[PDB]
């Protein structure tokens, strides 16, 4: 359907790489390459949907 | 509720006494039984309302897009743990209010036992929570039973001549 | 945070009248009990009075005998410690403390003084003496050789007949700080304080190094420098 | 259990008295202490057996086709909340039966206190839940302590001549 | 805590008596009130520490490879029932320790009632958990109140001549 003028979309799938593993990405089309990664830190953080302002 | 009525003018403690003799009337809060009751009351508060929180990463509990079985699984566990915490709230706080009436009855029973262990042959009960002292009791005699320093052998020969006579 | 600030101190004569204050902040003043505990010089702590939030249960110590009056006001969140019929024995540092109330960590229901006082203020110095402000009198001390095998010689300065306490005493305007010992002030027969300050120096620098004992007094603006030789 | 035995012939109330004097014997249920006990008993029932149900859409709990991890998650989910409701059933009803024996002991203690606050110098206990009245007590005297309208100063001069003599 | 202090030398029971007369002193454990208290104490243990285990196939609770939503559901599921069992552990064992102090107070109150139903006109309390016997009480008299075979009408005329005189 017409979303923001365009009629095409992209599916997003993730892959977690452990320390000691090697990531191999081979494709023959429709491949989107990552430009980096993120650090999987361990903490007490979460997400929350809200509409209240910040004071 | 066999106390007929409390004391509205005593705002300096949860318990106390109301003396009445030839030197006038008045109310005085007991420093022993009131402080011994707040240690049992405030001990019930800080183990429930303080340091009972959980800091961890939760999951999404409200959804706008209905997916199917994956959302139907997490909805049944979330509605259970809300109702399980609500059932524990109806189990704890309703019993904490039930025990607090039993705690104030036990603190009154300990106050009746502390007064009863010093006024055996010296006084008798009246039926409304008051004790009928059968001897001369001035303001120093009131503070002796309030602080727990009352002597039974001193006022024994005076009150026994007017108790059964 | 919870902090108690005292006020109303200063210098007074034996037989006057004052009114101390205990400024509270960070907590509700109308829910906690207050008291009055001082600290006598040379002695321990001494409880004086106790008041409640309802202002009906007021207690006093055996040494008070109605000579002091303690009040409070919920609109200003402070105490009113009235001091009447003072003497030389009441010259001490006064403090106001807040009662704990319960035996748990945080007392949501405040009780009485049966579980100590966890909040204490900074305090103010209240000096009760009939002597006025007087500048210090510096007297030097001539050193001499005492230790033969060690070769050391002590020297100092005597600060006597000054009022009030204290006096910041140093050597060479703070240049000589190693080995400097500061002695506390003691009461004399006239009621004025007196202390001393020495510095461990070798005997080889007696006739070469100049030792100037600097004496500076704040409320009298007296600066007397005497060379120790 | 220090009451030795109850009364099987009294089927008109949970509590009561058994009088014995020159005008005959009989049993009569106390209208005050029995009604004050059912208000505590039936108050425990309607907050548990009534208005404690949940009307909502649940999930499938029994499966014939074993799928795998999706069924293994809800199987450990369902078996826990059944055991959590069974543990709360062994926590509530076992304590509700424990408090009910303590309630009937407290209602007997309040009945012993209501009788004890009117029979200090007039009667004494016997040891089997009965009071030894040291004065003449007719059927109107039994109903005076039953309805709480008994007077201590009226029968004071009669029972004190036979209590310690 | 109105008992001032217990007895450290009595290691043959939870309760007992300490006699003192012309035939010497000593301590003796009560065989009635101690055994009646262990039936209430050990009855609380075997319904909690015994036959309360669940033997069933659980799921994987610790994971090394983070998959996503399938592991995020069971992580919030497992952390809830661990905290629910921990909250029930802070609800049961803290109330079981609270009831045990009330049980030992009730067993002392039943021991004070069993001694109080035999020493009305024969003895009086002292204030520290001891009774002041106003008559001659030998070692057979101590064992009569210990076994519950004490008679009130036998020592009535002897102790009443020294109680109020």
């Amino acid at each position: 359907p017409w979303v923001r003028g365009l009629s095409s979309r992209i599916s997003i799938y993730w892959t977690i790489v452990k320390p000691g593993d090697v990531l191999v990405i081979n494709s023959n089309g429709n491949l989107i390459a990552p430009r980096g990664y993120f650090k999987m830190r361990t903490g007490k953080s979460s997400i929350m949907r809200s509409d209240a302002p910040i004071d | 509720a066999f106390i007929e009525n409390g004391w509205e003018g005593m705002i300096d403690g949860w318990y106390g006494f109301r003396h009445q003799n030839s030197e006038g009337t008045g109310q005085a809060a007991d420093l022993k039984s009131t402080q011994a009751a707040i240690d049992q009351i405030n001990g019930k508060l800080n183990r429930v309302i303080e340091k009972t929180n959980e800091k961890f990463h939760q999951i999404e509990k409200e959804f706008s897009e209905v997916e199917g079985r994956i959302q139907d699984l997490e909805k049944y566990v979330e509605d259970t743990k809300i109702d399980l915490w609500s059932y524990n709230a109806e189990l704890l706080v309703a019993l904490e209010n039930q025990h607090t009436i039993d705690l104030t009855d036990s603190e009154m029973n300990k106050l009746f036992e502390k007064t009863r262990r010093q006024l055996r042959e010296n006084a008798e009960d009246m039926g409304n929570g008051c004790f009928k002292i059968y001897h001369k009791c001035d303001n120093a005699c009131i503070e002796s039973i309030r602080n727990g320093t009352y002597d039974h052998d001193v006022y024994r020969d005076e009150a026994l001549n007017n108790r059964f006579q | 945070e919870v902090q108690l600030v005292e006020s109303g101190g200063g210098l007074v004569q034996p037989g006057g009248s004052l009114r101390l204050s205990c400024a509270a902040s960070g907590f509700t003043f109308s829910t906690y009990n207050m008291n009055w505990v001082r600290q006598a010089p040379g002695k321990g702590l001494e409880w004086l009075s106790y008041i409640s939030t309802s202002s009906n249960t007021i207690y006093y110590a055996d040494s008070v005998k109605g000579r002091f009056t303690i009040s409070r006001d919920n609109a200003k969140n402070s105490l009113f410690l009235q001091m009447n019929s003072l003497r030389d024995e009441d010259t001490a540092v006064y403090y106001c403390a807040r009662d704990r109330g319960c035996s748990s960590t945080n007392c949501y229901v405040v009780g009485y003084y049966f579980y100590g006082m966890d909040v204490w203020g900074q305090g103010t110095t209240v000096t009760v003496s009939s002597a006025s402000t007087k500048g210090p009198s510096v007297f030097p001390l001539a050193p001499s050789s005492k230790s033969t095998s060690g070769g050391t010689a002590a020297l100092g300065c005597l600060v006597k007949d000054y009022f009030p306490e204290p006096v910041t005493v140093s050597w060479n305007s703070g240049a000589l700080t190693s080995g400097v010992h500061t002695f506390p002030a003691v009461l004399q027969s006239s009621g004025l304080y007196s202390l001393s300050s020495v510095v461990t120096v070798p005997s080889s620098s007696l006739g070469t190094q100049t030792y100037i004992c600097n004496v500076n007094h704040k409320p009298s603006n007296t600066k007397v420098d005497k060379k120790v030789e």
